[PDB]
Protein backbone atom coordinates (compact mmCIF):
# COMPACT_ATOMS: atom_id res chain seq x y z
CA UNK A 1 0.00 0.00 0.00
CA UNK A 2 2.05 2.66 -1.17
CA UNK A 3 0.51 5.78 -2.85
CA UNK A 4 2.49 9.27 -4.40
CA UNK A 5 1.67 12.10 -6.11
CA UNK A 6 1.69 13.01 -9.45
CA UNK A 7 4.15 15.86 -9.16
CA UNK A 8 5.72 12.70 -7.48
CA UNK A 9 5.87 10.92 -10.67
CA UNK A 10 6.29 14.38 -12.50
CA UNK A 11 9.91 14.71 -10.50
CA UNK A 12 11.05 10.97 -10.71
CA UNK A 13 10.74 11.77 -14.54
CA UNK A 14 12.72 15.23 -14.46
CA UNK A 15 15.32 13.35 -12.42
CA UNK A 16 15.83 10.43 -14.35
CA UNK A 17 15.61 12.96 -17.54
CA UNK A 18 18.36 15.38 -16.04
CA UNK A 19 20.78 12.91 -15.58
CA UNK A 20 19.86 10.07 -17.58
CA UNK A 21 23.46 8.45 -18.41
CA UNK A 22 23.92 8.41 -14.55
CA UNK A 23 22.21 6.86 -11.24
CA UNK A 24 20.29 8.71 -9.24
CA UNK A 25 18.37 8.49 -6.29
CA UNK A 26 16.36 9.92 -3.36
CA UNK A 27 13.41 10.48 -0.83
CA UNK A 28 9.99 10.87 -0.93
CA UNK A 29 8.63 13.02 2.42
CA UNK A 30 5.27 12.37 3.25
CA UNK A 31 2.80 13.93 6.32
CA UNK A 32 2.04 12.05 9.33
CA UNK A 33 -1.58 3.65 1.88
CA UNK A 34 0.66 6.49 3.00
CA UNK A 35 0.34 9.45 0.24
CA UNK A 36 3.56 10.63 -0.87
CA UNK A 37 3.02 14.43 -1.55
CA UNK A 38 6.38 15.23 -1.94
CA UNK A 39 9.67 14.75 -3.25
CA UNK A 40 13.20 15.50 -3.41
CA UNK A 41 16.12 14.93 -5.24
CA UNK A 42 19.77 14.27 -4.40
CA UNK A 43 22.72 13.35 -6.11
CA UNK A 44 23.56 11.35 -9.17
CA UNK A 45 25.78 8.91 -11.00
CA UNK A 46 28.29 7.97 -8.11
CA UNK A 47 25.23 6.49 -5.05
CA UNK A 48 27.59 4.54 -2.91
CA UNK A 49 29.58 6.99 -0.51
CA UNK A 50 28.09 7.58 2.88
CA UNK A 51 28.89 10.33 4.16
CA UNK A 52 26.82 12.38 1.40
CA UNK A 53 23.88 10.14 1.93
CA UNK A 54 24.36 10.88 5.27
CA UNK A 55 24.14 15.12 5.05
CA UNK A 56 21.35 14.93 2.85
CA UNK A 57 19.28 12.31 5.27
CA UNK A 58 19.68 15.05 7.99
CA UNK A 59 19.00 17.65 6.22
CA UNK A 60 15.84 16.38 4.50
CA UNK A 61 14.99 15.42 8.79
CA UNK A 62 15.53 18.90 9.57
CA UNK A 63 13.55 20.29 6.39
CA UNK A 64 10.62 17.81 6.40
CA UNK A 65 9.87 18.02 10.27
CA UNK A 66 10.53 22.13 10.21
CA UNK A 67 7.42 22.36 7.62
CA UNK A 68 5.41 19.47 9.47
CA UNK A 69 6.75 16.54 7.25
CA UNK A 70 8.48 13.44 7.55
CA UNK A 71 10.61 11.72 4.86
CA UNK A 72 8.78 8.20 4.36
CA UNK A 73 10.20 6.93 0.89
CA UNK A 74 13.28 6.24 -1.04
CA UNK A 75 13.47 6.38 -4.29
CA UNK A 76 16.42 5.36 -6.87
CA UNK A 77 16.80 5.22 -10.68
CA UNK A 78 19.60 2.80 -11.55
CA UNK A 79 22.01 3.50 -14.75
CA UNK A 80 22.11 0.31 -16.88
CA UNK A 81 18.88 -0.15 -18.70
CA UNK A 82 19.26 -4.22 -18.03
CA UNK A 83 19.07 -3.58 -14.36
CA UNK A 84 15.50 -3.16 -12.53
CA UNK A 85 16.85 -4.90 -8.92
CA UNK A 86 18.11 -2.84 -5.86
CA UNK A 87 22.05 -2.45 -4.96
CA UNK A 88 23.22 -2.22 -1.40
CA UNK A 89 22.65 1.28 -0.79
CA UNK A 90 19.22 1.32 -2.32
CA UNK A 91 18.65 -1.60 0.19
CA UNK A 92 20.31 -0.31 2.95
CA UNK A 93 19.21 2.96 2.63
CA UNK A 94 15.40 2.09 2.59
CA UNK A 95 16.03 -0.49 5.47
CA UNK A 96 16.93 2.84 7.57
CA UNK A 97 14.53 5.38 6.48
CA UNK A 98 11.95 2.38 6.92
CA UNK A 99 13.83 1.92 10.68
CA UNK A 100 11.76 5.24 11.59
CA UNK A 101 7.87 4.63 9.74
CA UNK A 102 6.92 1.31 8.98
CA UNK A 103 5.21 2.49 6.00
CA UNK A 104 8.55 3.69 4.44
CA UNK A 105 9.02 1.16 1.16
CA UNK A 106 11.42 1.55 -1.44
CA UNK A 107 10.85 2.92 -4.91
CA UNK A 108 13.16 2.32 -8.16
CA UNK A 109 13.07 4.08 -11.50
CA UNK A 110 12.72 1.09 -14.01
CA UNK A 111 14.41 3.10 -16.63
CA UNK A 112 13.75 0.16 -18.93
CA UNK A 113 10.14 1.51 -19.37
CA UNK A 114 10.98 5.31 -19.55
CA UNK A 115 9.65 6.70 -22.52
CA UNK A 116 8.70 10.42 -23.60
CA UNK A 117 5.08 10.39 -22.10
CA UNK A 118 5.68 7.32 -19.63
CA UNK A 119 2.99 5.25 -21.31
CA UNK A 120 3.84 2.74 -18.52
CA UNK A 121 4.37 3.43 -14.62
CA UNK A 122 8.15 3.45 -14.54
CA UNK A 123 8.47 3.34 -10.62
CA UNK A 124 8.49 -0.07 -9.36
CA UNK A 125 7.36 0.22 -5.38
CA UNK A 126 8.83 -2.72 -3.24
CA UNK A 127 7.68 -3.29 0.28
CA UNK A 128 10.16 -4.64 3.08
CA UNK A 129 8.32 -7.71 5.18
CA UNK A 130 9.74 -10.86 6.27
CA UNK A 131 13.53 -8.82 6.70
CA UNK A 132 13.53 -8.87 2.91
CA UNK A 133 12.43 -6.34 0.07
CA UNK A 134 10.18 -7.70 -2.72
CA UNK A 135 8.27 -6.02 -5.73
CA UNK A 136 4.69 -4.65 -5.07
CA UNK A 137 2.27 -5.50 -7.52
CA UNK A 138 3.30 -3.69 -10.78
CA UNK A 139 -0.55 -3.75 -12.24
CA UNK A 140 -1.39 -1.80 -8.88
CA UNK A 141 -1.73 1.72 -9.57
CA UNK A 142 1.22 4.27 -8.42
CA UNK A 143 -0.03 7.60 -9.07
CA UNK A 144 -3.36 9.49 -7.94
CA UNK A 145 -3.58 10.58 -11.81
CA UNK A 146 -1.94 8.55 -14.24
CA UNK A 147 -2.96 10.19 -17.17
CA UNK A 148 -2.21 13.52 -15.40
CA UNK A 149 1.05 12.27 -14.78
CA UNK A 150 1.70 11.20 -18.10
CA UNK A 151 0.84 14.32 -19.76
CA UNK A 152 2.26 16.64 -16.87
CA UNK A 153 5.85 14.52 -17.79
CA UNK A 154 5.42 15.16 -21.62
CA UNK A 155 4.82 18.59 -21.25
CA UNK A 156 7.85 18.72 -18.91
CA UNK A 157 10.07 17.31 -20.68
CA UNK A 158 9.01 18.86 -24.29
CA UNK A 159 9.15 22.37 -22.56
CA UNK A 160 12.93 21.36 -21.81
CA UNK A 161 12.15 21.71 -17.99
CA UNK A 162 14.47 18.71 -17.01
CA UNK A 163 17.51 21.27 -17.71
CA UNK A 164 15.99 23.41 -14.90
CA UNK A 165 15.24 20.92 -12.59
CA UNK A 166 17.70 21.07 -9.50
CA UNK A 167 18.79 18.13 -7.03
CA UNK A 168 20.55 18.40 -3.82
CA UNK A 169 24.08 17.90 -5.90
CA UNK A 170 23.35 20.99 -7.62
CA UNK A 171 22.82 22.78 -4.23
CA UNK A 172 25.58 20.64 -3.05
CA UNK A 173 27.92 22.56 -6.09
CA UNK A 174 26.18 26.01 -4.73
CA UNK A 175 23.76 26.82 -2.32
CA UNK A 176 22.46 29.40 -4.82
CA UNK A 177 20.42 26.64 -6.45
CA UNK A 178 17.39 26.28 -5.08
CA UNK A 179 17.42 22.56 -3.37
CA UNK A 180 13.71 22.54 -2.91
CA UNK A 181 13.11 23.29 -6.29
CA UNK A 182 9.81 25.19 -6.36
CA UNK A 183 10.29 26.24 -9.67
CA UNK A 184 8.91 22.47 -11.17
CA UNK A 185 5.95 22.83 -8.12
CA UNK A 186 4.83 26.09 -10.10
CA UNK A 187 5.39 24.62 -13.19
CA UNK A 188 3.40 21.95 -12.20
CA UNK A 189 0.94 24.23 -10.87
CA UNK A 190 0.55 26.30 -13.75
CA UNK A 191 0.01 22.95 -15.71
CA UNK A 192 -1.97 21.34 -13.82
CA UNK B 1 39.54 45.21 -26.97
CA UNK B 2 40.28 45.00 -30.08
CA UNK B 3 40.76 47.94 -31.29
CA UNK B 4 43.90 47.60 -29.30
CA UNK B 5 45.26 46.07 -32.47
CA UNK B 6 43.87 48.64 -35.21
CA UNK B 7 46.18 50.91 -33.16
CA UNK B 8 49.37 49.09 -33.47
CA UNK B 9 48.78 49.31 -37.52
CA UNK B 10 48.80 52.89 -37.63
CA UNK B 11 52.13 52.79 -35.28
CA UNK B 12 53.85 51.55 -37.77
CA UNK B 13 52.18 53.63 -40.58
CA UNK B 14 53.28 56.51 -38.89
CA UNK B 15 56.79 55.06 -38.29
CA UNK B 16 56.33 54.38 -41.91
CA UNK B 17 56.38 58.02 -43.19
CA UNK B 18 58.90 59.08 -40.69
CA UNK B 19 61.18 56.58 -42.67
CA UNK B 20 59.99 58.16 -45.87
CA UNK B 21 60.65 61.51 -44.72
CA UNK B 22 63.94 60.34 -43.08
CA UNK B 23 65.06 59.13 -46.68
CA UNK B 24 63.83 62.27 -48.14
CA UNK B 25 65.92 63.96 -45.12
CA UNK B 26 68.94 62.32 -46.16
CA UNK B 27 68.45 63.04 -50.18
CA UNK B 28 68.34 66.25 -48.71
CA UNK B 29 71.86 66.07 -47.11
CA UNK B 30 72.44 64.03 -50.17
CA UNK B 31 71.16 66.99 -52.36
CA UNK B 32 72.87 70.07 -50.34
CA UNK B 33 76.18 68.61 -48.71
CA UNK B 34 76.57 70.73 -46.18
CA UNK B 35 77.74 70.32 -42.34
CA UNK B 36 74.22 69.73 -40.83
CA UNK B 37 74.52 66.02 -39.73
CA UNK B 38 71.02 66.73 -37.94
CA UNK B 39 67.84 64.85 -38.81
CA UNK B 40 64.88 67.67 -38.00
CA UNK B 41 63.24 67.85 -34.63
CA UNK B 42 59.84 67.65 -35.74
CA UNK B 43 60.66 64.08 -37.93
CA UNK B 44 62.54 63.11 -34.58
CA UNK B 45 59.41 63.19 -32.49
CA UNK B 46 57.00 61.90 -34.39
CA UNK B 47 58.87 58.91 -34.93
CA UNK B 48 59.59 58.73 -31.41
CA UNK B 49 56.24 59.19 -30.40
CA UNK B 50 55.47 56.53 -32.76
CA UNK B 51 57.93 54.19 -31.14
CA UNK B 52 56.29 55.21 -27.20
CA UNK B 53 52.18 54.70 -29.06
CA UNK B 54 53.49 51.47 -30.90
CA UNK B 55 55.09 50.31 -27.98
CA UNK B 56 51.40 50.91 -25.59
CA UNK B 57 49.67 49.56 -28.44
CA UNK B 58 52.06 46.17 -27.98
CA UNK B 59 51.63 46.45 -23.97
CA UNK B 60 47.81 45.83 -24.40
CA UNK B 61 48.24 44.03 -27.69
CA UNK B 62 50.94 41.14 -25.30
CA UNK B 63 47.80 39.44 -23.96
CA UNK B 64 46.99 38.58 -20.31
CA UNK B 65 49.26 36.96 -17.56
CA UNK B 66 48.28 33.47 -15.89
CA UNK B 67 48.61 32.72 -12.36
CA UNK B 68 51.11 30.34 -11.34
CA UNK B 69 49.04 28.49 -8.85
CA UNK B 70 47.82 25.10 -10.21
CA UNK B 71 44.99 25.57 -8.03
CA UNK B 72 43.10 28.66 -10.13
CA UNK B 73 41.43 27.01 -12.82
CA UNK B 74 40.53 24.22 -11.15
CA UNK B 75 38.34 25.42 -8.12
CA UNK B 76 35.36 26.14 -11.05
CA UNK B 77 35.86 22.43 -11.84
CA UNK B 78 32.87 20.51 -10.21
CA UNK B 79 32.53 16.73 -9.68
CA UNK B 80 30.07 16.33 -12.05
CA UNK B 81 33.04 16.98 -15.17
CA UNK B 82 35.63 15.42 -14.10
CA UNK B 83 33.69 11.36 -13.31
CA UNK B 84 32.43 11.21 -16.95
CA UNK B 85 35.59 9.70 -18.64
CA UNK B 86 35.12 10.21 -22.32
CA UNK B 87 36.77 7.04 -23.27
CA UNK B 88 35.06 4.91 -20.93
CA UNK B 89 31.33 5.73 -22.39
CA UNK B 90 28.48 3.51 -21.84
CA UNK B 91 25.77 3.58 -23.84
CA UNK B 92 23.31 1.32 -21.84
CA UNK B 93 21.54 3.86 -19.99
CA UNK B 94 17.88 5.34 -19.59
CA UNK B 95 18.87 7.84 -22.55
CA UNK B 96 18.59 6.13 -25.61
CA UNK B 97 15.60 4.45 -24.12
CA UNK B 98 13.90 7.70 -23.06
CA UNK B 99 14.29 9.21 -26.12
CA UNK B 100 13.96 9.11 -29.58
CA UNK B 101 15.53 5.71 -31.05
Amino acid sequence: GVKLTTQAYCKMVLHGAKYPHCAVNGLLVAEKHTLFVDCIPLFHGTLALAPMLEVALTLIDSWCKDHSYVIAGYYQANERVKDASPNQVAEKVASRIAEGFSDTALIMVDNTKFTMDCVAPTIHVYEHHENRWRCRDPHHDYCEDWPEAQRISASLLDSRSYETLVDFDNHLDDIRNDWTNPEINKAVLHLC
Amino acid sequence: PSLWKGLVGIGLFALAHAAFSAAQHRSYMRLTEKEDESLPIDIVLQTLLAFAVTCYGIVHIAGEFKDMDATSELKNKTFDTLRNHPSFYVFNHRGRVLFRP
